[PDB]
């Protein structure tokens, strides 16, 4: 192996999908955008779901 | 919630309370500005419901509350109280005026069925609500929350003579003392992933509350995510 | 002999009155003496009429609590020695005039029998203490046969006191006797200046009651909640709460009727809570024995949530004016009173100067732990918006009765449970 969604979730903060030849495609839920690192998820709206902001 | 603790204002911004002929009879979760997800046994078509988001203390004014009237009640199509008041225990409520999202009013995230189940299997979720703090006791004034561990199916089936369908999961403590209770149904069971909370279950039923050898039974949300997304789409 | 009144027969201790009265013209309870039952029924007829007169003499904003049975028994002790018009009025006012001849002639004995029965049952379902006695001026010579009968059926002989020359000391003595006998629970039954040098005979009947619930309230569920008084104001009361199966019924105009039993089930408390907007005052005047009994017959056991405040009511009052308005006149008249059975007819007048009652009710969470239910059933976690709720956060009426007999032992009004 090496890089599959099956190991540490492809390093994806949220969602992972196996691409071909040792690569994965990370993704986030609504209200979020894949960060610069192509692995993390960052707020794309003022109040994204599931987060405490108080 | 029995044996839980006081939430802090804004700690569970997706939590809402449902008020009817009796106040705080059930809870719910914000899907988006116009929709709430709750338990089907909490609602009846044609019966009015008021939703309050941004709620903390149900007997005081915090200036964070947003009250809305429900204009459409959608129990899951497979729900049928006559053939069990708790299988497919999930329903959607459409609000009259959209909620205004802010720090005290924020939706809960809902992943696809694959990940919702993966998150549930992380084994630890949070339940919250204004339900009773003691079996047959008083409803909470301040929102309560409790961390509950997932209980393997084998163990649950053996803990009750009642049927635990594939659309349900069990969570709680073998020793008793902490559990969701009456008044909490419809509220969320969420799993926090890297700071982002996802809806993994709906508080549904049990045999009394917080009793030794008994667990809270929850609606397995992964099985209904497609239906939720389809019905609540504003797009 | 050491006769035990509670297991005695009228013939065991001959105690016939000097004069007897003869009028011009549901099913019996289980294991019950019919004579005791007819006496209990008479008390209820008296109770409803007396309460109306009492309420009228009080302010609707104040609490009320009394034992009509205690009052009926006390005056039956004057009946024992009364004659002519004094006797007739006593019989009519207390509704004794309809009972059978033997029960009437031995009425003081059957009251003892009735009180014996109720005390036995109450003593296992609550903390109940009482102190009853007649006090007369020392200058008079009391009929010793009356004194012997009184000691047996009433628990004490009439106590001679020097009202003429030591009124204040006499007052203190009476209050001390009552306090001492009620373990300090009932104090100052006779207020200052209530008796003086012209006082001849006074009746004193006092009682304290603190029941033990069959299904107790858990203290963890008691918290401060607002109680809305009739004066438009609200106050902070300690409100008990519990969910359980209780006999209940919502009657005409939305009035809620709830029965909460005490240990043993024989003695219970009945609460009458009118809907908001319907004054309790209206329900008091608008309610005859028939109606109340009808409601009690319609009660059905059902799961509900009960909110009830924990409180204490101390109610002490003179009975003279109210009874006179009800028709009891001669007994309180120096010239008209005829009580030859207590003091032989003579130059000195023997009449009742006044009668004092003081009742104390205490209500809290204490009682037996709720019985564990062994019914395997699924419980949805909704609170159930269609559930029945009895929230006593506004004025309500209270009744404490013995179920089989249907005896009204205590009755009252909780207008303000706050401190
Ligand atoms: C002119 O007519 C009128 O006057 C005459 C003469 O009166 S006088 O003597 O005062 O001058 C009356 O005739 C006299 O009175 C009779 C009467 O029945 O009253 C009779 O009384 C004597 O005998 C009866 C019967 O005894 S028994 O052994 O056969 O049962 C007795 O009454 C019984 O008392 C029982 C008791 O223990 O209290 C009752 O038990 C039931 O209730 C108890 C619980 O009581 S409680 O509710 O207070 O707690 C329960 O125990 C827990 C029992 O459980 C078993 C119950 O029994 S059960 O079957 O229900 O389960 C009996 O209930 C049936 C009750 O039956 C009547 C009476 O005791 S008393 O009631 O306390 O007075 C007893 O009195 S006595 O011993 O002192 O005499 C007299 O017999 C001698 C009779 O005298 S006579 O023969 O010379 O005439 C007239 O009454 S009557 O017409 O005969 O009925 C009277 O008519 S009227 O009433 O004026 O209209
Ligand atoms: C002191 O009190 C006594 C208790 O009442 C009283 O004795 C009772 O007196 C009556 C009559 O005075 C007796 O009944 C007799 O009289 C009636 C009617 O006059 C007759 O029809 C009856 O047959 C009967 O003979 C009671 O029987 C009697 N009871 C008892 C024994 O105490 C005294 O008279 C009182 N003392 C005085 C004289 O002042
Ligand atoms: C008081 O009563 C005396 C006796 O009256 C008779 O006996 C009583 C027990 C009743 O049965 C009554 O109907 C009988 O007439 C009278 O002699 C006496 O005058 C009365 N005193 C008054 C007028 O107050
Ligand atoms: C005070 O009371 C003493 C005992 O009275 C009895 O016991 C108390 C606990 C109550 O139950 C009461 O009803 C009983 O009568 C008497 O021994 C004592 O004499 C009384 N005080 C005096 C001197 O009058
Ligand atoms: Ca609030």
């Amino acid at each position: 192996m090496d890089v599959t969604c099956n190991i540490k979730n492809g390093r994806c903060e949220q969602f992972c999908k196996n691409s071909a030849d040792n690569k994965v495609v990370c993704s986030c839920t609504e209200g979020y955008r894949l960060a610069e690192n192509q692995k993390s998820c960052e707020p794309a709206v003022p109040f994204p779901c599931g987060r405490v902001s108080v | 919630v029995v044996g839980g603790e006081d939430a802090k204002p804004g700690q569970f911004p997706w939590q809402v309370v449902l008020n009817g002929k009796v106040d705080a009879f059930c809870g719910g979760s914000i899907v988006n500005e116009k929709w709430i997800v709750t338990a089907a046994h909490c609602v009846e078509t044609g019966v009015k419901i008021t939703v309050v988001a941004g709620e903390h203390n149900i007997e005081e004014t915090e200036h964070t509350e947003q009250k809305r009237n429900v204009i459409r009640i959608i129990p899951h199509h497979n729900y049928n109280a006559a053939i069990n008041k708790y299988n497919h225990d999930i329903a959607l409520l459409e609000l009259d005026e959209p909620l205004v999202l802010n720090s005290y009013v924020t939706p809960i995230c809902i992943a696809d069925k694959e990940y919702t189940n993966i998150f549930l299997k992380f084994g630890s979720g949070y339940v919250s609500g204004w339900g009773r703090v003691f079996h047959k006791g008083r409803s909470a004034l301040v929102l309560q929350y409790l961390r509950v561990p997932l209980v393997d199916r084998a163990t649950c089936l053996r803990s009750t003579k009642f049927t635990i369908y594939n659309n349900m999961f069990c969570a709680g403590f073998h020793e008793g003392g902490r559990d969701s209770c009456q008044g909490d149904a419809g509220g969320p069971h969420v799993t926090e992933v890297e700071g982002t909370s996802f809806l993994t279950g709906i508080i549904s039923w049990g045999e009394e509350c917080a009793m030794k050898g008994k667990y809270g039974i929850y609606t397995k949300v992964s099985r209904y995510v497609n239906w939720i997304k389809e019905k609540t789409k504003l797009t | 002999s050491p006769v035990d009144i509670c297991t005695a027969k009228p013939r065991d201790i001959p105690m016939n009155p000097m004069c007897i009265y003869r009028s011009p013209e549901q099913k019996i309870p289980e294991a019950t003496n019919r004579r005791v039952w007819e006496l209990s029924k008479a008390n209820s007829r008296f109770a409803t009429t007396f309460y109306q007169h009492l309420a009228d003499s009080k302010n609707d904003n104040d609490n009320i609590f009394l034992s009509p049975l205690s009052i009926s028994t006390a005056f039956a002790m004057t009946k024992l020695g009364a004659c002519n018009d004094t006797l007739q009025q006593l019989m009519e006012v207390f509704k004794f005039d309809t009972i059978s001849e033997k029960t009437s002639d031995q009425i003081h004995f059957f009251f003892a029998k009735l009180n014996c029965r109720l005390y036995r049952k109450a003593n296992k379902a609550s903390k109940l203490v009482s102190a009853n006695r007649l006090f007369g001026d020392k200058s008079l010579t009391f009929n010793e046969t009356y004194q012997d009968i009184s000691e047996l059926v009433y628990g004490a002989k009439l106590q001679p006191l020097d009202f003429k020359e030591n009124a204040e000391q006499s007052r203190a003595a009476i209050n001390k006797w009552v306090s001492n006998k009620t373990e300090g629970r009932i104090t100052d039954v006779i207020p200052s200046e209530a008796i003086n040098e012209l006082t001849v005979l006074v009746l004193v009947n006092t009682i304290y009651f603190k029941g033990l619930w069959k299904s107790k309230f858990s203290p963890e569920n008691t918290r401060k909640e607002l109680f809305y008084k009739a004066d438009g104001e609200s106050c902070s009361a300690s409100m008990m709460y519990q969910e359980g199966k209780f006999r209940y019924r919502r009657v005409a105009e939305g009035t809620q009727v709830l029965e909460l039993p005490f240990k043993g089930d024989d003695i219970t408390m009945v609460l009458i809570l009118p809907k908001p907007e319907k004054s309790l005052a209206k329900v008091e005047k608008e309610l005859t024995p028939e109606v109340l009994q009808e409601w009690l017959d319609e009660l059905e056991e059902m799961m509900l949530v009960v909110h009830m405040p924990r409180f204490r009511i101390e109610d002490g009052f003179s009975l003279k004016e109210q009874l006179q308005d009800m028709g009891l006149v001669d007994l309180f008249s120096p010239e008209k009173s005829k009580l030859p059975g207590i003091v032989a007819e003579g130059r000195d007048d023997l009449y009742v100067s006044d009668a004092f009652h003081k009742a104390f009710l205490e209500v809290n969470e204490e009682g037996s732990e709720a019985a564990a239910s062994t019914a395997v059933v699924i419980a949805g976690r909704s609170l159930n918006p269609n559930r029945v709720t009895f929230k006593a956060n506004r004025p309500f009426l209270v009744f404490i009765r013995e179920v089989p007999l249907n005896t009204i032992i205590f009755m009252g009004r909780v207008a303000n449970p706050c401190v």
